[PDB]
C-alpha cells in the first residue's frame, strides 16, 4: 500500500536522476565537439594583483 | 548524516556539476561571454608587460636615487669644507 506509493517515489527519483544525468551528457557533448578559460584567468589576475602592491 | 540529507546533497552535488559543466559550455561557445573572456585575456598580456615596464623603471629609479644620494653625500664634504674654512 503506503509501500507501493513509496515505490512510485523512488521511481520517479530515479527518473529526476536519470533525467538530471542526459541534462549533464549533452552538455558534456556540446562541449567536446567544440574545439582561456576563467579557471587560469584567475590565477594570473593573483600574480598580477600581487606583483603590483609588491612592485 | 541521514539518509535523507545525504540523498539531498548527492542531487545538490549533479545540479551544481551540471550549473558548472554549462557555463563551460556557454563560455565556450556562445559568442558574447567568448569576447569578453578574450578581452580580459587580452587585457592580461598588456597588464603583463606594464610590469615589466615597472620593472625596469624601478631599477633604474633606484640607480639614481642612488647617484642622486651618492651625489648629494660628497656634496655636503666640499661644504663642511668651506664651512670650517670659510
Amino acid at each position: 500500500h503506503m509501500e507501493a506509493e513509496v515505490d512510485k517515489l523512488e521511481l520517479m527519483f530515479q527518473k529526476a536522476e536519470s533525467d538530471l544525468d542526459y541534462i549533464q551528457y549533452r552538455l558534456e557533448y556540446e562541449i567536446k565537439t567544440n574545439h582561456k578559460n576563467p579557471v587560469t584567468l584567475l590565477k594570473e589576475l593573483s600574480v598580477i594583483k600581487s606583483r603590483y602592491q609588491t612592485l | 548524516s541521514s539518509d535523507l540529507e545525504q540523498l539531498c546533497s548527492h542531487v545538490n552535488e549533479k545540479i551544481g556539476n551540471i550549473k558548472k559543466t554549462l557555463s563551460l559550455r556557454n563560455c565556450g561557445q556562445e559568442p558574447t561571454l567568448k569576447t569578453v573572456l578574450n578581452k580580459i585575456g587580452d587585457e592580461i598580456i598588456v597588464i603583463n608587460e606594464l610590469l615589466n615596464k615597472l620593472e625596469l623603471e624601478i631599477q633604474y629609479q633606484e640607480q639614481t636615487n642612488n647617484s642622486l644620494k651618492e651625489l648629494c653625500e660628497s656634496l655636503e664634504e666640499d661644504y663642511k669644507d668651506i664651512e670650517h674654512l670659510k
